[PDB]
RNA sequence: CCGGCGCGCG
């Protein structure tokens, strides 16, 4: 346990729970100054809620996949800290392990994943059993599966491109994870910013002042100057 | 142009004890404020009190600003454009991360209402009425500095 | 048969004027992938040649910047829609082509009088509109060439709108092969196979 | 009545809720005088009458239809059953509730009638213009026979509102319904929301609702609904009292607004056996809530000034009882739990809050998520 | 010199009354608004543009719910926004619509019904 | 100075080079 | 004028006899100091000791619980205000 | 006249030069600076550049000049229960806006007591201070209330340091209409308020129909009155830059009273729209960017997408 | 010049020769209707997007029910 | 000249042809590059937020008009809103470069001279 | 082809 995973650097609590011990009793707000009594009542803050970030999410997603353990369910701040320092041997370790799944998998059990018109058994077994049936080798049944991808699946297998190279868990990540990175919806609704990108502003509405009279004719309307 | 370094919105990067160090300057305001009221302390205790703690709250965020870089982001993008030297302080890096700390009228005098917020969370409008102090002072002084 | 081989994945007809193409082509050893996306791409980009509209010739005008009575356009607009229609040809020189209607009507691509070596690609584009019968003769110059630019026309020659590639490694590390995908987007004067052809 | 219908099945999550009676555009149903009129014309003038509404305006409902869409938006599954034409706009009221993913299995086509038409002849009664009802609209022509069984099995809360009262077809089509209803095991929802000809006076409005009110085990009103049929007169003396010497106690000195929070003594005339709860509103400011058990008021919020110029309170409590059934349908401690009652009933006090923020009912609407995220931005994190 | 912003009359309840009774050539179309109501204008505006339509084939006029209450319940008026058509002859029968109906929706019931 | 610096920055070490305590090419010229 | 800072939770100990109460600017009671004193955080891994330099202000009591960061010790014209 | 945004913030300067003013050598150095009456009156961003600093100023979006020759903005009245308020915003001088506690914050929030007790950041007596809602006066509600028009026009200002936001509004005056405009697909809204007020666009001053289009004219008839509106085609302003209105409605069309007939220059369906939406990335590029340097690509140049027409005269 | 060449000679080579529509309109048993929405199917025009196979997979879905759904559809 | 919005001014000092700008991971040329260290200097935050915007904008077919001051009804408005629009355009039109979880609002980008990619991903928008 | 006034740029 301890002192190994230390070591290692396994993940490890910070401070041993064996070597822990608790901070005893501390004034209780009889014999204690004014200024540093606990408020009867819980004070509104602004600050009250932990501010979302990227961290926090990929930390999550992280602990469920089991790559790394926290000490509890939420991430504390020096945990993501940790995180932001080591984060790029995580997404490492991911990209190689992508790369021995396409390796042991092989091409078209790998990329079926962004062909879902794709019906046909993907494994090497299928593969060689196709090509003793037909003649048709793994290249030509692998050109012939992307011949049925649609424009949206190959712009989202692009992320497997060995130039951009996209994080795996963030590939996979689904909507209601990613939502956390900003916090989710926000309380006031876009709906009242969005505008078409073809529309005409209507000057009568209710947010704009009464036409603007012609100066002249107003001057004439009230009997100011004569014909 | 390799490396092509740039600057996004996350790359802003506050020290994460800014939420704890504001409420707890946030606490001691509303405990002085309170008895002050009850007749406890007199307008000038109060009025040293908040500008002060707010003077120590942003002076501490710009302190650990660069040990939080240095240790936990090296090369971000914000730290690089000024620990190299090139484009930037760190006084112009905290006013962007870290708090804009407290304003001055032109009388000398200090408002006593910190602008607790960075560059990139957003002053509010009381906050953005108090920075423009400072930026009608810049403006004049370049006027007489050259003269 | 072929060891590498290559094929359209995808043929899409977006619009008369907007053709999309993705190709494929496997298995490429390691490297070469990144030479022929980037020379295709560039080829695509900067080498492809088109034919376009670059001078029309009225006779009762007196600057670019008037109107014609009975004529919904100014010279300008008509200047502008004539630097929108899509040609094609396989053959250098400046041909010249006559617009010759009498209105009123809708003078579209369809109205131009070409010579046997140039097409249109959409007989639909708009260039004026006539509101009563007024006699509109309007004489036109037409070159293949590349890049880009009687009245001139800023003619855009590039047929090509966009190029797209990506890699992907193909598998196991045998030799570590890769798969090259090219997407081509074309105004319709050519397919994206034949702009593939011509690169 | 005598069988069931259908097949039996688990149902799927979230527990369905079925809103009966007629779906409109916008048509806020509460109407009394006001003594602050803008001018006549100038509609640009109205949105002041937005952030200082009149008092029975402050959350205003809507028809059934906007409850499901709040509810839908929500997180919940809503189901609506009424009848619309087979007109065009027929078919563009029930494409708004398919948009808003409302199941509209439950909702009867009529080829021969006009979707919110209706016929009247206008006469001349002692000397007063007046008008009688000619054919009925398919919104109030909803018949037992076109009832949808299936969706009453379903629904574990039944929802509508006092307008189908006005409409004697409806009347006994609703009654019927909520036979059915009650039989499967569901929950009937009494949302008030008195229509224009139901503020005439107390005792009629009571005998009119009388029967509905006791076959109805939750039931929303506003304060003013609520005081109108209780007493108007006696509330409005004990709102204007003034000590003449002297407050009684310290928090008397400030002259706040009135909060009063009714005894269960002043509601027993209202109460009967059924009633599990009852929710009084003064907007989104209070939530007056009663059960038999216990009673209490959760203190809210509203900001229409945040935003002056897209602040509209139509359908905010629309926002605020469709949360109400949210938290009803997965959360059964409500009922018998005061604490999380309240804890609750803060969730459609933020549904209520955002709703205010947009103008129109529909287009306002809040998600979950962003309504969860004002809850806890407003109140401090040991109240969630 | 100076066209006026607005088409649509206020009416009270016995001008109304008066108009009824009269001799009418075009369809009456009758506005139940009150300024406190948020879709009322909404409904003002397309009014507004409805009586550019029909610049002399129809009359639209409107009634204050504030000033006309007690007429307004007698007319059978349930909520806001409530529309009248009237047709000019006096054997046929009036439409009441409620809600915010759509502008043709208003086009088809004046053509077509009244 | 930003190409300079960044060209100079060296090579991530100790934990932020290897995820687990450790217990490269050689080039002629 | 430098502000310490407790660097670690836990309970703040040492001897309120060996410093001076005063009143700081800001109107909180405070001790002040003229002496080395030695104040120690019973943190929760092991204990840990401060050290506070002479004529500086102490603005914790002994018992009191502090968080990290959390300022514990300070060390160190005319104008006219109306109410 | 160089745009729409400069024909409307010319009239609206305050100066404290002139006959009976003081000249830039005659100023005080106490002035120039920001008062605490200036807010909702005066812009606290807005002025001139070199030795007249601090001494043109520019009135606030909502600002009015009262009968006494003072400048008003309006607050939001809160009031007690028995009191009418019929309207409450009125319009405050500055003599009486020390005496009044003005809140900028909002009422979102709560705790175990409740609201009328949670505190907020209020002006009064020209100080900043933080007190309980319940001993707040005023409320600043409106969004553009301490703003003149061009520091209005800046997305997200907010997030913008207010020395940039002075820079930004003088460069926004110098912007050229382009020989095509378009729409920016992030604005503030106030880009439909400048349009309407600058007259370039074509208003109607009648409803009725729209009957012809063309041009040099669009012919409005309703009511039994046809007008006939000609169209500004290739003007020059006194800048030496183009004015062109094209139409923005079409034959058969309803119109209402102060509805929007044609589009002016840098003007696109009743909105102000003085540059272009395109595509960006910010990264160093082989020193062609340094400094302050933009590299282009040739698109933007044979797409005539910033293509300016000047016309100059010659008398 | 020649490994340029060989790599873009391959080009070359030859070789031998209801959006609106919904499910709740549609008349549809209590059964079928429920399991289409469990699977997240709201519309027709996703109904025809998916093959007769997938329609098994998902739970609760029996060979009756996809004769059931194809009359309907025919009488539509 | 050119400028921004955001007191963010420029001299054009070179124009390359389509070919040598560098383009997205949907293969679109940039046509402006400017540099990024304008922005800590000038301290002005506000053009990433429209930059990042304005492309969420073009790709969902939509256009913003956004008063200023968004923060009073929350911390982080801006950031929500422009971080919720910009994933809304990446998943409807099917660009997951438009909003990246590891980077928000920053893209890989390659090189048009080479057609390698450039070491950090880049702040790109309309 | 001389000076004042006003507005700007770096």
């Amino acid at each position: 346990g301890f002192e190994l995973d230390k070591k290692l650097g396994r993940p490890h609590p910070f401070i041993d729970p064996t070597k822990k011990k608790q901070i005893e009793t501390t004034l209780t707000s009889d014999e204690s100054w004014w200024n540093w009594r606990k408020p009867e009542k819980e004070q509104w803050s602004r600050w009250q809620r932990r501010r979302p970030d990227v961290e926090t999410v990929f930390l999550k997603a992280m602990a469920e996949t089991g790559q790394v353990k926290l000490y509890g369910k939420e991430p504390t701040l020096t945990e993501t800290s940790l995180y932001r320092a080591r984060r790029h041997l995580f997404k490492e370790e991911r990209l190689q392990a992508e790369r021995e799944r396409l390796a042991k998998e092989g091409p078209m059990a790998f990329y079926s994943e962004w062909v879902k018109a794709w019906k046909r058994d993907t494994s090497r077994e299928a593969v060689q059993k196709h090509f003793e049936e037909t003649g048709e080798d793994e290249n030509t049944q692998l050109i012939e599966m992307f011949s049925h991808q649609t424009d949206r699946e190959y712009r989202i297998m692009m992320g497997t491109d060995v130039r951009i190279k996209r994080d795996p868990l963030a590939m996979r990540m689904k909507e209601d994870q990613i939502k956390q990175i900003w916090g989710g919806d926000p309380v006031y609704p876009t709906i009242n910013y969005i505008q078409a990108p073809d529309a005409v502003m209507d000057f009568r509405g209710p947010d704009f002042h009464e036409p603007t009279p012609n100066m002249l004719s107003y001057l004439k309307e009230n009997c100011k100057v004569i014909s | 142009t390799a490396t092509s370094i740039s600057l996004g919105i996350d790359d802003l990067l506050t020290i994460p004890s800014k939420g704890w160090l504001v409420q707890d300057a946030e606490q001691q305001s509303l405990i002085l404020e309170k008895h002050h009221h009850y007749g406890n302390v007199h307008a000038v205790e109060k009025l040293r009190q908040s500008i002060e703690i707010w003077y120590a709250t942003s002076e501490y965020l710009r302190q650990e600003m660069n040990p939080n870089f240095r240790m936990t982001d090296p090369f971000n993008p914000v730290h690089m454009m000024s620990f190299s030297g090139a484009r930037g302080n760190a006084s112009q890096v905290h006013q962007l991360v870290g708090m804009r700390g407290l304003m001055s009228d032109p009388q000398g005098q200090m408002i006593d209402l910190p602008i607790q917020s960075n560059l990139r969370e957003g002053l509010s409008l009381t906050e953005y009425i108090i920075s423009c102090y400072g930026a009608r002072k810049g403006v004049v002084d370049t006027a007489v500095r050259t003269s | 048969t072929r060891t590498l081989q290559w094929k359209c994945v995808e043929s899409r007809r977006d619009s008369k004027r907007l053709y999309y193409g993705r190709f494929i082509l496997s298995p490429l050893m390691k490297g070469q992938a990144d030479t022929i996306g980037i020379a295709m791409r560039r080829a695509l980009l900067g080498e492809i040649e088109g034919t376009c509209i670059t001078r029309a010739k009225f006779e009762n005008i007196p600057h670019d910047y008037s109107n014609i009575v009975g004529i919904q356009e100014s010279v300008h607009e008509i200047l502008m829609n004539l630097n929108e229609i899509v040609l094609k040809s396989n053959l250098y020189g400046t041909r010249n082509a006559l617009i010759c209607v009498q209105g009123p009507g809708y003078i579209t691509a369809r109205d131009i009088i070409l010579p046997p070596s140039v097409e249109i690609v959409d007989n639909t584009q708009h260039i004026a509109t006539l509101t009563e019968p007024i006699n509109l003769c309007i004489g036109l110059k037409i070159e293949r060439n590349r890049g880009y630019s009687s009245y001139p026309i800023d003619a855009v020659f590039m047929p090509v709108q966009n190029a797209n590639h990506s890699i992907h490694s193909y598998g196991n590390g045998n030799e570590k092969q890769e798969i090259l995908f090219i997407e081509i987007w074309t105004n319709g004067s050519l397919t994206p196979k034949e702009a593939l052809h011509e690169a | 009545v005598d069988y069931d219908d259908g097949i039996d099945f688990p149902y799927d999550d979230p527990p369905l809720v079925c809103c009966f009676g007629a779906v409109q555009k916008e048509f806020v149903p509460v109407v009394r005088v006001h003594d602050n009129p803008m001018h006549p014309d100038i509609y640009s003038q109205w949105k002041m009458l937005q952030w200082d509404p009149p008092e029975f305006g402050r959350a205003p409902g809507g028809p059934p239809s906007n409850v499901a869409i709040s509810h839908v938006r929500l997180g919940g599954r809503a189901a609506f059953m009424g009848k619309v034409g087979g007109d065009d706009y027929g078919e563009e009221l029930v494409l708004m509730m398919n948009k808003e993913r409302v199941q509209t299995r439950g909702v009867k086509f009529d080829e021969g009638a006009s979707t919110a038409c209706t016929r009247v002849k206008i006469k001349f009664e002692d000397g007063k213009m007046k008008a009688e009802t000619v054919k009925e609209p398919p919104e109030d022509s909803l018949l037992a026979s076109e009832l949808n069984l299936a969706v009453l099995k379903e629904a574990r809360i039944f929802h509508f509102n006092s307008e189908v009262l006005t409409s004697p077809t409806m009347e006994s089509t609703l009654f019927k319904a909520i036979q059915w209803s009650k039989k499967f095991g569901g929950l009937i929802f009494f949302d008030l929301n008195l229509p224009l000809p139901l503020w005439r006076s107390r005792n009629e409005t009571r005998k009119l609702i009388k029967k509905s009110w006791d076959e109805a085990n939750i039931i929303e009103v506003s304060q003013q609904e609520l005081e109108f049929l209780l007493d108007e007169e006696y509330y409005e003396r004990r709102r204007n009292y003034t000590p003449q010497y002297f407050a009684e106690d310290f928090e008397q000195t400030k002259n706040r607004r009135d909060y009063y929070h009714y005894t269960p003594e002043e509601i027993k005339p209202l109460w009967h056996d059924d009633l599990k709860l009852l929710v009084v509103t003064d907007g989104t400011l209070r939530l007056h809530y009663y059960t038999p058990k216990f009673d209490g008021v959760v203190v809210g919020t509203e900001d229409v000034l945040i935003t002056p110029f897209t602040c509209d309170r139509t359908g905010s409590g629309d926002a605020v009882v469709a949360g109400i059934m949210r938290k009803l349908t997965t959360c059964p401690e409500m009922f018998e739990d005061q604490d999380v009652l309240e804890r609750q009933l803060r969730f459609a006090v933020a549904a209520g809050i955002i709703s205010q923020w947009t103008i129109g009912a529909v287009r306002g609407f809040p998600t979950e998520s962003a309504t969860q995220n004002l809850k806890e931005q407003v109140y401090v994190p040991s109240m969630w | 010199f100076v066209r006026e912003d607005y088409l649509v009359r206020k009416l009270s309840a016995q001008e109304l009354q008066d108009l009824v009774k009269g001799e009418r050539k075009v369809p009456l179309i009758v506005d139940f608004y009150a300024t406190w109501c948020g879709p009322c204008i909404l409904m003002a505006q397309e009014l507004e543009m409805l009586a550019v339509e029909y610049e002399s084939n129809a009359m639209i006029v409107k009634v204050d719910t504030d000033d006309e209450y007690e007429f307004a319940r007698d007319m059978q008026v349930r909520g806001l926004p409530t529309l009248f058509f009237i047709s000019p002859d006096p054997s046929k029968d009036a439409i009441r619509t409620e809600g915010l109906i759509p502008l043709q929706m208003m086009r088809d019931i004046i053509d077509n019904d009244m | 100075l930003i190409g300079l610096y960044v060209l100079t920055s060296g090579t991530r070490r100790g934990i932020c080079a290897n995820r687990y305590n450790p217990c490269e090419p050689f080039f002629c010229n | 004028a430098e502000h310490v800072r407790a660097p670690y939770n836990g309970k703040i100990k040492f001897n309120e006899d060996l410093v001076h109460p005063t009143r700081t600017r800001h109107g909180h009671p405070a001790f002040l100091c003229y002496i080395d004193l030695s104040v120690i955080i019973e943190s929760e891994d092991i204990i840990h000791s401060v050290t506070i330099p002479p004529k500086s202000f102490l603005l914790v009591q002994n018992d009191q619980y502090v968080e990290s960061e959390q300022v514990i010790a300070e060390i160190r014209e005319r104008v006219r205000k109306y109410i | 006249r160089t745009n729409p945004l400069t024909q409307i913030v010319h009239g609206r300067k305050l100066s404290y030069l002139g006959p009976g003013g003081l000249t830039g050598r005659t100023a005080n150095f106490r002035i120039r600076d920001i008062h605490p009456s200036h807010y909702g009156r005066i812009c606290p961003i807005d002025t001139s550049e070199g030795i007249n600093v601090g001494l043109i100023g520019s009135l606030s979006i909502h600002a009015r000049i009262g009968d006494w020759g003072s400048l008003e903005s309006p607050f939001y009245e809160l009031v007690e229960k028995s009191k009418k308020a019929q309207i409450r915003m009125l319009f405050l001088s500055p003599s009486q806006d020390e005496y009044y506690m003005i809140a900028a914050g909002n009422s979102l929030a709560l705790n175990r007591g409740i609201q009328e007790e949670q505190v907020v950041p209020a002006r009064y007596r020209q100080e900043f201070l933080t007190i309980a809602w319940e001993e707040v006066h005023l409320r600043s509600i409106f969004p553009f209330q301490y703003f003149s028009i061009g520091a209005s026009l800046i997305p997200f200002i907010e997030h913008n340091d207010a020395n940039r936001a002075l820079m930004s509004s003088n460069m926004q005056r110098q912007a050229v209409p382009l020989s095509r405009s378009e729409k920016c697909i992030v604005g503030t809204g106030l880009e439909r308020q400048v349009a309407l007020d600058s007259g370039v666009p074509a208003i109607a001053e009648h409803e009725g129909k729209i009957l012809y289009t063309d041009t040099e004219k669009i012919i409005l008839s309703g009511n039994e009155n046809t007008l006939s509106i000609p169209l500004i085609m290739y003007q020059r302003s006194n800048k030496n830059t183009c004015m062109h209105q094209k139409p923005q409605v079409r034959r058969g069309k309803c119109i209402k009273k102060g509805q929007i007939l044609a589009d002016g220059a840098a003007t696109v369906g009743g909105e102000l729209a003085l540059g272009k939406n395109v595509l960006v990335a910010y990264m160093p590029w082989e020193g062609y960017n340094f400094e302050d340097a933009v590299l282009i690509s040739e698109c933007l140049v044979y797409g005539d997408i910033y293509t300016s027409f000047h016309i100059r005269k010659y008398e | 010049s020649r490994n340029l060449i060989n790599l873009f000679i391959p080009f070359l080579h030859v070789e031998e020769e209801f959006q609106y529509i919904f499910i709740d309109q549609l008349e549809l048993p209590p059964r079928i209707y429920n399991c289409l929405k469990k699977s997240n199917i709201h519309t027709l025009l996703d109904l025809l997007n998916n093959s007769q196979e997938d329609l098994i997979k998902m739970e609760h879905f029996h060979i009756e029910d996809v004769k059931k759904l194809l009359d309907i559809l025919e009488k539509k | 000249k050119v400028a921004g919005r955001h007191g963010n001014k420029g001299i054009i000092s070179k124009i390359l042809p389509r070919q040598d700008m560098p383009y997205l991971q949907d293969g679109r040329p940039v046509d402006m590059v400017f540099n990024p260290l304008g922005v800590p200097s000038r301290m002005n935050v506000g053009q990433i937020f429209e930059c990042s915007l304005g492309l969420a904008g073009s790709l969902l077919d939509r256009h913003y008009r956004i008063a200023p001051f968004d923060e009073r009804y929350e911390q982080e408005a801006s950031r929500k809103l422009v971080f919720s629009e910009l994933y809304e355009a990446s998943k409807q039109t099917a660009n997951p470069w438009v909003f990246e979880p590891e980077y928000p609002g920053k893209s890989r980008i390659f090189d048009g001279r080479t057609g390698d990619p450039f070491e950090q991903p880049v702040i790109i928008g309309k």
